């Protein structure tokens, strides 16, 4: 069976567009944003997310990962795509050759 | 960048004096819905969505008290 | 007491022994630089022997380090 | 399914077997897989989202060691 | 060191035994690299005729 | 009792039976070591 | 208060180390197709490459362990690379798991060299080109050497993750401590932390590959 | 002549191959039986010489 | 007491002596990299001499280590 041509329309690599479209009718476009900022401020205000060393090691690893993606991402993307295209073309030039074989026989 | 303030000034304003009549009338509406028992006739979707908007405005209360204390994490004292 | 004191001293002494692994890793990768600039077509075999030597150097270094952590936090 | 039922009857109709819970988990796995990963020309998110939920789980069980470090006292 | 609280060792060993000797190996055994298609356009030995 | 032997044991038989014999001897050694360690505490 | 990240985890009174240890395989999906998604494309390329690297140097009796060695390196590398996420319990930092990954494989390959290979195996206990006058205790070295092979293996990992992790942790502390004193000093300590994190990624991958390669060498010497 | 139309049957088969982005490894093996991994000379994964791997 | 304290100190000092074996192994395998990049057809004899040198280096290192464990846990 074939495979769909795309994934799931995620935003900021963390949130799928389904959530934005799901909150838009009853909060508008800034609704998800205001909900997120309010939840953030309540989380780090009532000390349910303790700011500690882990906060800064997390900021480090997240900066590293976002830069790693935004730099070496398209390269890996088109590399996987080229792997696929090479395999496909090799198989097709492997079909043609056997057709030619049988016709020559 | 600039559409941030566009959205702020276009949706999230304090109610204009001409609106809190509409606000009081719609609060009359919803607590009338409470007095009748119409809330029980509400299904999953807008129930959880009203819960979400309540969470949002409660976050707004917490933001209000943090701007009260002029500090964010706990009390500066 | 005297025991915690000597445990601190012994942990410092034990951890001194990483210096050898530091220098051994330095030598391994310096040699690797040289061997690469000498025949830059055995890169994979050179690098394999590199990882192997580094692994043994780190084996000794971590022996020293765990001894520090054994006499310090365990014994 | 849920998101169309609104009665407790449903929870009394759904199985609660060992085989049942395993089947539910497996169906969930395959749904997520076929939705976000198993599509050609896919994107990265299908991985980072699992990573983020992993971080959330590992945080919430690493919390009892963090409440003993809260910056304030109230 | 918590690494030496030797009352929590089994619960660290056994799921590793599973995930290293059973689950990862099954995840690999389903990864197979087919040999490349070698369509030899030259396979014809019929014969001449009896003459 | 089914599938546990159809997707779990028939692909691993060539390894669990013939290739990983001394691996199991080593696992016995490791189990004895761990028993003796946790016992001496 | 400091080794907390290595304390055996639990949630709601349940031993959540199980869900942690069994998770890495869930990150390697498999398929019967021929032209599949980007994820499995890249993962199969990486496994193909790793197999070519590890197993080329073996005869067939060694190459029988191809599945074992590649699964070993994949499991260890995913575990380590999952360790770098915040507030995450890295099960390789435990001495238990590493001893259980080390003693079986090494003992297995030594006994494999002992079942077959028996004259060969008892002879490699001695470098033959050695002159006579102290052939004897020379093999004492070797024998002792041999029995230190497994422990080393386990140790060789248990530290270079554990230490590494602690290491980053402390600079976190450090920068947090300087978060309120001198902003540029905070910035440069943060930069040290960034470079450190990069080094930690690299050393996770290297330690996985190294554990694998050393088990591989013991194999090749005992087949 | 028997061989003629045998060959032409085979050519119609190879001409009626499902596109490759739908084919499973089993079907590719059935349609190119040279790609069948020799599970006799190589009984253990990856079921081929590591050089070709 | 004073005796356990000095035993800890002496164990740390004794374990310092692994640094030499760490550096010696580093040198052995760095040289091996170089000698391989120099004549990559004596691989088996090079590697044999490699194991031999590594074995003697580890002989000294384990001497030091056992002395640590002898004065610490036995004496």
């Amino acid at each position: 069976p074939p495979l769909p041509e795309y994934g799931g329309k995620v935003r900021y690599g963390l949130i799928p567009e389904e959530f934005f479209q799901f909150l838009y009718p009853k909060t508008g476009v800034t609704g998800p944003y205001v909900l997120g900022t309010g939840l953030i401020l309540y989380a780090l205000s009532k000390e349910i997310y303790v700011i500690s060393a882990e906060t800064f090691t997390a900021l480090s690893v997240l900066g590293v990962m976002v830069y790693g993606i935004k730099k070496y991402g398209p390269f890996v993307a088109d590399f996987a795509d080229k792997l696929n295209e090479q395999k496909l073309a090799q198989l097709e030039e492997a079909k043609q050759a056997s057709i030619q074989h049988i016709q020559n026989a | 960048l600039a559409t941030f303030w566009y959205y702020a000034k276009v949706e999230l304003v304090p109610p204009t004096p001409a609106e809190i009549p509409r606000a009081i009338q719609s609060l009359k509406k919803i607590v009338n819905s409470a007095q009748t028992g119409s809330f029980k006739q509400l299904t999953v979707k807008e129930a959880v969505l009203n819960g979400l908007v309540a969470t949002e405005v409660l976050m707004w209360f917490y933001v209000g008290e943090i701007i009260g204390k002029r500090g964010i994490i706990g009390y500066d004292v | 007491d005297i025991d915690t004191a000597a445990k601190f001293i012994g942990a410092g002494a034990a951890t001194v022994g990483v210096a050898g692994s530091g220098a051994g890793i330095g030598t391994v990768f310096g040699s690797l630089i040289i061997g690469y600039a000498r025949n830059p077509s055995l890169k994979q075999q050179l690098f394999s022997y590199a990882i192997l030597g580094f692994a043994l150097s780190e084996a000794m270094g971590l022996f020293c380090l765990m001894v520090a952590f054994l006499i310090l936090f365990a014994m | 399914e849920v998101k169309l039922g609104e009665l407790p009857s449903w929870i009394l109709m759904r199985d609660f077997s060992p085989s049942g819970i395993f089947g539910a988990f497996q169906r969930g796995y395959y749904r997520y897989y076929n939705k976000y990963i198993n599509v050609k020309k896919g994107s990265i998110s299908g991985i980072t989202m699992v990573l983020a939920c992993y971080v959330l789980f590992s945080y919430s069980f690493s919390y009892k060691h963090l409440k003993h470090e809260r910056l304030r006292k109230y | 060191m918590p690494q030496l609280n030797t009352t929590v060792w089994p619960t660290m060993i056994t799921p590793m035994l599973l995930t290293l000797f059973l689950i990862t190996q099954l995840k690999m055994l389903n990864t197979n690299y087919h040999l490349p298609p070698s369509p030899k356009p030259m396979k014809m030995k019929n014969y001449n005729k009896p003459w | 009792l089914q599938s546990i032997i159809k997707n779990i044991w028939i692909p691993m038989k060539p390894y669990y039976t013939k290739v990983y014999q001394e691996i199991w001897i080593g696992m016995g050694l490791m189990g004895f070591i761990v028993y003796k360690i946790r016992a001496a505490d | 208060n400091l080794f907390a990240s290595f304390i055996a985890p639990t949630i709601l009174g349940l031993p959540a180390a199980v869900l942690i240890i069994l998770f890495p395989p869930l990150l390697i999906p498999t398929s019967k197709y021929l032209i599949n998604n980007r994820l499995i494309t890249t993962q199969q390329w990486l496994i193909k490459l790793t197999s070519k690297q590890m197993m080329t140097m073996h005869n067939t009796k060694g190459r029988t362990w191809s599945l074992m060695l590649v699964s070993l390196i994949i499991f260890i590398a995913t575990t380590n690379l999952l360790g770098l996420l915040p507030h995450s319990f890295t099960p390789t930092t435990q001495l238990s798991m590493n001893l259980a990954m080390a003693i079986p494989l090494w003992a297995g390959t030594v006994i494999m060299g002992f079942r077959s290979k028996i004259k060969n195996a008892l002879a490699h206990f001695l470098p033959q080109g050695t002159p006579t006058p102290l052939i004897p205790m020379l093999v004492i070295i070797e024998t002792i050497s041999l029995l230190i092979q497994p422990m080393a293996l386990a140790v060789r990992l248990t530290a270079n993750i554990t230490a590494g992790h602690l290491l980053m942790h402390l600079i976190g502390s450090a920068t947090l401590a300087m978060s309120t004193i001198n902003l540029p000093s905070t910035l440069i300590i943060f930069t040290i932390l960034i470079l450190l994190t990069i080094l930690e990624i690299a050393v996770a991958l290297i330690q996985a590959y190294v554990f694998t390669l050393l088990v591989s060498l013991y194999l090749h010497d005992n087949t | 002549k028997a061989r003629i139309v045998e060959y032409e049957k085979e050519m119609e088969k190879m001409k009626n191959l499902i596109p490759f982005d739908q084919m499973t490894i089993e079907d590719l093996n059935e349609a190119f039986p040279e790609t069948k991994l020799d599970k006799k000379k190589y009984p253990y994964w990856p079921h081929q010489p590591i050089e070709n791997l």
